[PDB]
RNA sequence: ACCACGAUCAAAAGGGACAAGCAUCAAGCACGCAGCAAUGCAGCUCAAAACGCUUAGCCUAGCCACACCCCCACGGGAAACAGCAGU
């Protein structure tokens, strides 16, 4: 059969890998910021347990670990 | 009444049921001593061979 | 009959059976085994589906 | 599909119907900001 | 395991064994065999500690029996081959199977089935009622869960106390 | 004999052991499918009183419903075991069974 | 009329049932049980769709909801045609 499909498919990827390399540092940049608002995201719905739950500060001993980094 | 002919159609069926038990029983006790027989043969055979 | 609960149960005895539950508290064992469908229908029928008679009425 | 298939999906789901330019409206009233030729 | 001085599931019943040579007793004992014939004498063992008919080997209790020899089989294999994908795949497959046929089992015969259980050692489980993967957002928020109520019921009760103390002041 | 509880009598499989006196029964209904007007099983869990803690998970057991509800959502009472887990008797002949086979035969008693 | 120790009608309460789309909303976070109580146990819901977001008055002899807004209406904002005609 013909590969015309594939071939659309395969220009359409090497266009994205050639805008992915021209754009590298400013995708790091938005991941890293993303990442950054997932966990003040996450911390957020954690205080919003213990505050419905009526406590006034979190459990003794808890600290909200960030789950969210390369660490 | 319902349930009494319910209950004397059920022992009726039950009375069939030792009746078909006991006609089975006889077949199974001949199949079971023919294998046994077989299977003494092929251990006294697998015994020889072994001694 | 809509609001009967109907459950139903693989190979758990040698031989098949119905049994039905009363409001009463009273239990019907109906044994099916060596019956056809058509028997056993026209059986529960008789012992506990309401007669021609009733259904007209209603 | 099977029958278990069709039950566990149920009724296909039509798409939601798309508005046009109107809106799902007959007419609409406009300002004119400028006019020109399209070829 | 059996000691290897044992015989041969083959040659342990055949007249004379016992008034042999020493070395025709070694030639026909386990420590002159592959752990094939050590595996027969151990679930040779377990069928006439558990079932109640050693010869039927086709009920459930002896195809649980012999599929455990097998786990038994594999688990010493994978101690010391750890890379083995192969045979760790068989391992699990084995454990899988077992646990179908357990749960056929204790729903067919539960005096049976607690025979099984006790005779080798097995700890029947009921599956999880979900799969689902406990990513770490989940596993966190989880434990918060769990502290904050923890705390919220240390809470209620140093609220009967006071409760308790001023009502008595009353009287 | 009057309740305020819906269900008077069902039928249903145990679940769940971990309340104390309490058996969760997962009870199930055949509904006609409008579409395929083909019947398929719809499950509910009925919490159960068990004062004896005498059910264990997967038996088939009767559930008769209380006059009212003595909590949330325990509304009925473990009426009668249908069929002991594993350990079933056989209702046509009385007899105990694994399966469809007879471990006591028929015969024994006549 | 009066009571029916009833009938009719019909609240509150208890049980059951009850829209659509989205699973890129997959976990909810106290949502259970036992006990006269004290208190004890750690459970409860959920891919057979919980929790959640969005859309919509509905199953039309009619029904539900609302009645300027703050779900409510002591209080507050404020000064009300979603009664008819009318602007
Ligand atoms: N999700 C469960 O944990 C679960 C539990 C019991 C039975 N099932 C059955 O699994 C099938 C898939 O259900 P779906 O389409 O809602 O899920 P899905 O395929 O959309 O998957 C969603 C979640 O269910 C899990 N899952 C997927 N297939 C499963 C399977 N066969 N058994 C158990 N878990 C599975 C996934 O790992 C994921 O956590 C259905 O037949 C369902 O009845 C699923
Ligand atoms: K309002
Ligand atoms: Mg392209
Ligand atoms: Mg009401
Ligand atoms: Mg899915
Ligand atoms: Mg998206
Ligand atoms: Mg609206
Ligand atoms: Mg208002
Ligand atoms: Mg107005
Ligand atoms: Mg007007």
């Amino acid at each position: 059969k013909n590969v015309l499909k594939i071939r659309r498919r395969k220009m359409n990827h090497h266009k994205y890998r050639k805008l992915v390399k021209k754009t590298r540092f400013l995708r790091r940049k938005v991941q890293e910021g993303r990442l950054r608002r997932k966990q003040i995201k996450f911390e957020k719905d954690l205080r919003r347990i213990w505050l419905k739950a009526g406590l006034k500060e979190a459990p003794e001993g808890w600290q909200t670990p960030k789950i969210y980094l390369r660490g | 009444e319902l349930m009494a002919w319910n209950q004397a159609e059920n022992r009726r069926l039950h009375e069939l049921r030792i009746a078909r038990l006991r006609q089975e029983e006889r077949e199974q006790e001949q199949r079971q001593a023919l294998e046994q027989a077989r299977k003494a043969e092929e251990v006294q055979a697998w015994a020889q061979r072994k001694e | 009959n809509p609001w009967v609960q109907i459950m139903m149960f693989k190979n758990m005895t040698p031989s098949p059976f119905l049994r039905f539950y009363l409001d009463s508290g009273e239990q019907v064992l109906v044994d099916v085994e060596t019956k056809s469908n058509k028997e056993i229908m026209e059986h529960i029928r008789k012992i506990l589906g309401k007669n021609e008679e009733t259904l007209r009425e209603e | 599909a099977t029958l278990n298939q069709m039950h566990r999906l149920g009724p296909p789901k039509r798409p939601p119907r798309k508005l046009g330019p109107t809106e799902g409206r007959p007419q609409l009233k406009g300002v004119v900001l400028c006019t020109f030729t399209r070829k | 395991d059996p000691p290897p001085s044992t015989l041969l599931k083959d040659y342990q019943n055949v007249p004379g064994i016992e008034k042999v040579d020493d070395v025709v007793k070694r030639l026909l004992s386990l420590e002159m065999a592959n752990k094939k014939e050590m595996l027969k004498i151990k679930q040779e063992q377990f069928m006439k500690k558990i079932v109640a008919n050693p010869e039927d080997t086709r009920s459930l209790e002896a195809r649980i029996i012999a599929l455990s020899v097998k786990i038994r089989s594999y688990e010493e294999h994978l101690e010391k081959h750890r890379k083995d994908k192969a045979h760790k795949r068989y391992l699990l497959m084995s454990i899988d199977q077992r646990k179908k046929m357990l749960k056929n089992l204790r729903n067919t015969n539960y005096d049976v089935f607690e025979k099984i259980c006790w005779g080798l050692g097995i700890e029947y489980t009921f599956p999880p009622l979900y799969y689902r993967r406990a990513h770490r957002r989940f596993v966190t928020k989880k434990a918060l869960c769990i502290r904050v109520f923890q705390e919220t019921q240390k809470l209620k009760k140093r609220r009967r106390a006071l409760k308790a103390a001023a009502a008595a002041q009353k009287q | 004999v009057r309740s305020s509880v819906h269900a008077r009598w069902i039928v249903g499989k145990v679940i769940g052991t971990k309340m104390q006196k309490t058996a969760k029964v997962r009870v199930t209904r055949l509904v006609l499918d409008p579409y395929l007007l083909k019947y398929f099983n719809k499950r509910k869990t009925y919490f159960a009183h068990d004062a004896l803690q005498q059910c264990t998970v997967g038996d088939i057991v009767l559930l008769r419903a209380l006059p009212v509800p003595r909590a949330k959502h325990v509304k009925h009472e473990l009426a009668e075991i249908v069929f002991k887990v594993g350990k079933v008797i056989d209702p046509v002949t009385g007899k105990p069974c694994a399966g469809t086979t007879y471990l006591e035969s028929p015969l024994s008693s006549e």
